[PDB]
RNA sequence: UUGGCGGAAAGGCCUUGGGUGCUUGCUGGCGAAUUGCAAUGUCAUUUUGCGUGGGGAUAAAUCAUUUGUAUACGACUUAGA
RNA sequence: CCCUGAAAAUGGAUGGCGCUCAAGCGUGUUACCUAUACUCUACCGUCAGGGUUGAUAUGAUGCCCUGACGAGUAGGCAGGCGUGGAGGUCAGUGACGAAGCCUAGACCGUAAGGUCGGGUCGAACGGCCUCUAGUGCAGAUCUUGGUGGUAGUAGCAAAUA
RNA sequence: GAAAUUGUUGAAAGGGAAGGGCAUUUGAUCAGACA
């Protein structure tokens, strides 16, 4: 077909942060669609991957990845939390975000 | 000997120190930078045009509260002067080197200045009378001149890398599908 | 060629600079518990430097270990080398800077006849 | 939830429609408010013009320039109040403000193209009936916006060079209806509405 | 002796490990996975390739193949957690299965031992396949996440 | 390629007449494996540079000189095969 | 609750935008966010209690086990780090390059500081146990010497040329 | 033959300062580890 995608689309909103002090270790998820804490419960445990593109090729690719995962409901909305191996990079507040479907349970 | 940080083949090269020159340092800076990167033979024609308010030495760094001109305009600048004394030196060395290039047996239509630097050379103490019996200094900044005239050359070519490839077993057996399929 | 220790965690990898160092040319980066009554670094406020304190020590197990996991040891001459003989997995050597080149290769050589790793075999190599 | 997003201000509430579009934003949602001259606001027309009135005197003494610029132009306005809510003075800011355009009246690369609304920011569901309200339309005029009538002409237009897009999209879709019941009792169409559809 | 030398020189003994209490038990799978199921392989070379669950191995693995005649899907190990178990169900009455184990996949091109096992297994699948309808097709086509797709919903 | 529409930033939209593919509208037959149990598993669209090859064109400006409706100096305003 | 009463000087401040069956006021119900606080675990330290001479491996001021505590100016105590020289020691390093100096090269220590790679250089100098001191600097309108930005600037214009 | 402080060169950044903290990203640079 034309579609391949056997990830859910969705965005890097934040750091956890209080009004004036932020915590790069935790990140926040706008899963495109998911509006409640339930809807989020599905995507706990499911993996994430901010993909992006360096100029200088490594390692054989132009393309890099940081391996989430999703870990909990953040308050009302099924924003969710979202350690990653490496902390996402801020410039990323507003960047697209691959929730996957593995560590599956269906 | 022992010049600044050069970056060229000395076999096709000629150099020259004045030194302890009493011409002003902030002025000579400006003429030397203006000529830097030149085709030697043009450069001398450029400096002859200066003297001579025909065309100017564009002041870039040591240029504050200099006045402006239309001569510019040529260098994307408002502020520029005609510092004879600076030039006279700079073309007294350019003379020095094109004779220093001719006993090495370099082609005089190529040479070009590659590296030219001027420095604060040591001062020349003097003194002055200020109101109320105050003596100040009244120091002449002198200059250490030095240009490396060079035969210009072409391109390089490229050559490097050797871009060694360290990739995976998963990665091999994608590339494999690839030339098996198409190519 | 290690003794299967824990993980070598360091705590605070970054250098502890001295407050001001950047701003001054007079005030070294060498560390200085500030004594100022105004000081923002003393009153640790946010939002400045951390000051060095206990706290940051490093597990007793992995103290004084290269990453390899060996502790290094200063070896001026070959007698010197021959206390490490036994403890190759725990200790290591490092040849002193103030050795001639002819007396290095000797120590170098003496190293390997006994398994021992040195952490500066580069030294002063005529290469 | 898309790459772009064409809102039609009309029946809005600066104010509220206001946010949402700044929020969005900070979440990568290129947006493009149009029409606008037909914004809206709580409060009897008079005010607001009073309201307006100020953010006008506030100057800079010592050089009326270099000071707080009072735009007029519905657009700009919306803008502003949008803005105010997007921390500019940083980068993430800005990288925000770009994403957002804005015009009074649906020009081209949009008159095409569809548009939407923002319920939670519609007068008509916020307010209670009886409360007076505005119309950035007037407002802008009134504090001097040369161009409201040049829009209001290019409106008369495109409310047509539309309609007649329409009475043509609609005599189509209708035959498709009088040629869509011949084939459907078909076999394909009964299994279907068992799965649904 | 640049440096002196300690008194204490550690021991170089390496210890034994403490007697430990972690016995390996048998994986309890999620309940959807019954031999005779279509799966959907969520990753790998075959990401999205709808496939048929045949046997549970001991290494917890899933032995699956599509019907290689269908769809490119050979007999292959696959991990539970990279797989969506759906509803549909062939019967998997007639399949050998018992020859397949962890030693059969030992990275100790192709094998003809492995090629023959593909044909035998497939001929029993293909039969119970041609029972239902359009199923042969559903196995061929790759699964995907379209516009307005909501897994959470999407009851698999 | 026929013919039309559009200037609010048109830079797009519709339509005829052909040239030709693929057609999952229904039925088949080969191939896919070893990318070894997952690793984004790379198929977008930015701007620029260096040469082969198909059409086209064949200039100003600045300085210096000069004027004074101009002018602290730059700028301005004119003049000049 | 609104309103009048309600007048001060740059422009403007419920923090801002803005908000009107609120994003206002009063009250009630939940969910939710988040401090170096609380709970749990790791690591550091101090302090308290304990256990271990059997020779025979390495420290009995050692090796262990258990617990609770950790903010600090003035101030007190403690353990270290470094520098000049002195007794002892390693038959220590060294013209096959000591000291010094430069090094967005490495390693060690919480740190003071240590060690080493590379360059520069040319004659002496380190660990260790200990004695001893004219012993550690950012500040004193500190001293002495040097050098900046200021700046190619102020300006070099009285006495007819 | 140190620093201030200058001069080429090379790399980089810069919308009314600069510098510093935690955190990653990219660019340059390097240690060890593997046998």
């Amino acid at each position: 077909a034309e579609s391949h995608r056997l990830y859910v689309k969705g965005k890097h909103l934040s750091y956890q942060r209080s009004k004036r002090v932020n915590n790069p270790n935790v990140s926040l998820i706008k899963i495109e669609g998911v509006a409640t804490p339930q809807d989020a419960q599905f995507y706990l445990g499911k993996r994430i991957a901010y993909v992006y593109r360096a100029s200088k090729e490594v390692r054989g690719s132009k393309i890099r990845v940081m391996w989430g995962k999703v870990t909990r409901t953040h308050g009302n909305s099924g924003v969710v939390r979202a350690t990653f191996r490496n902390n996402l990079p801020a410039k990323t507040f507003g960047a697209s975000v691959r929730i996957f479907l593995y560590p599956s349970n269906i | 000997a022992r010049y600044g940080a050069t970056s060229t083949n000395p076999a096709k090269s000629a150099s020259a120190r004045g030194s302890y020159l009493r011409v002003s340092f902030k002025n000579t800076r400006e003429t030397a930078q203006a000529i830097n990167g030149w085709e030697l033979t043009k450069a001398q024609k450029y400096l002859e045009q200066v003297l001579d308010h025909q065309r100017a030495i564009p002041f870039r760094r040591f240029n504050s509260s200099i006045g402006r001109t239309a001569q510019g305009k040529e260098f994307g600048v408002t502020k520029a002067r005609w510092p004879a004394k600076s030039v006279k030196f700079v073309q007294g060395l350019l003379q020095n080197a094109a004779a220093n290039a001719e006993a090495k047996g370099l082609d005089a239509t190529k040479l070009y200045v590659s590296h030219i630097q001027v420095n604060q050379a040591p001062k020349q103490r003097r003194r002055t009378y200020r109101a109320h019996g105050r003596i100040n200094k009244y120091e002449s900044s002198p200059s250490h001149i030095e240009l490396v005239v060079t035969e210009k050359e072409e391109a390089v070519a490229k050559a490097a890398e050797k871009k060694v490839v360290r990739l995976t077993s998963r990665q091999r057996g994608r590339i494999a599908a690839q030339k098996r399929i198409a190519a | 060629a290690s003794l299967p220790h824990p993980k070598i965690v360091k705590k605070h990898t970054k250098k502890f600079k001295r407050h001001h160092s950047d701003r001054y040319h007079r005030v070294a980066e060498n560390w200085r518990k500030q004594k100022g009554i105004d000081s923002v670094v003393r009153r640790r406020f946010r939002g400045n430097i951390s000051q060095p304190k206990i706290g940051y020590g490093s597990n007793k197990k992995t103290k004084f270990l290269s990453p390899s996991g060996h502790k290094t040891f200063l070896v001026a001459n070959v007698k010197d080398l021959e206390t490490l003989t036994m403890h190759t997995k725990t200790y290591a050597a490092e040849i002193a800077h103030n050795i001639s080149a002819k007396n290095r290769v000797v120590i170098l050589a003496r190293a390997k006849a006994l398994g021992i790793k040195v952490t500066n075999p580069k030294g002063r190599l005529a290469l | 939830v898309e790459p772009v997003v064409v809102i039609d201000g009309k029946g809005h509430l600066v104010g509220r429609l206001a946010s949402v579009v700044a929020k969005q934003l900070l979440n990568g949602q290129k947006i493009v408010v149009v029409r606008a001259e037909e914004l809206n606001i709580s409060g009897e027309f008079f005010r607001n013009k009073l309201k307006y009135h100020d953010f006008l005197r506030k100057a800079t003494a010592f050089n009326k320039t270099r000071g707080p610029f009072h735009f007029r132009a519905p657009s700009r306005i919306f803008y502003k109040a949008l803005r105010g809510m997007v921390s500019h003075k940083t980068a993430r800011g800005k990288a925000a403000l770009e994403r957002l355009k804005v015009f009074e009246g649906i020009p081209p690369p949009y008159d095409k193209k569809k548009r939407v609304v923002v319920p939670q920011a519609l007068r008509v569901l916020r307010l209670k009936p009886g409360r007076k309200y505005t119309t950035l339309g007037k407002l802008s005029t009134s504090v001097g916006w040369k161009y409201e009538d040049v829009v209001a002409k290019l409106e008369a237009k495109r409310k047509v060079s539309s309609a007649e897009y329409y009475a043509k999209k609609r005599a189509f879709t209708k035959k498709v209806a009088s040629a869509n019941a011949t084939a459907a009792e078909s076999d394909v169409a009964k299994q279907l509405a068992a799965l649904g559809y | 002796s640049a440096q002196k030398a300690p008194k204490w020189y550690p021991s170089e003994d390496v210890a034994a490990l403490k007697k430990t209490r972690k016995a390996a038990r048998p994986q309890k799978l999620r309940a959807s996975l019954v031999p005779g199921t279509v799966l959907i392989l969520l990753a790998g070379r075959f990401r999205g390739k709808r496939v048929v669950y045949l046997k549970h191995l001991e290494d917890n693995t899933l032995l699956i193949s599509g019907p290689f005649k269908v769809n490119g899907v050979p007999l292959r190990r696959v991990n539970a957690r990279y797989v969506i178990a759906t509803s549909t169900k062939v019967s998997v009455e007639g399949v050998n299965v018992e020859k397949f184990n962890v030693e059969y996949f030992a990275k100790e091109e192709i094998k003809a031992e492995r090629v023959e096992d593909q044909k035998v297994v497939d001929k029993a699948l293909i039969a119970e396949i041609k029972k239902t309808p359009l199923l042969k097709q559903y196995l061929s086509a790759s699964f995907s996440l379209k516009n307005g797709d909501k897994p959470h919903m999407l009851k698999f």
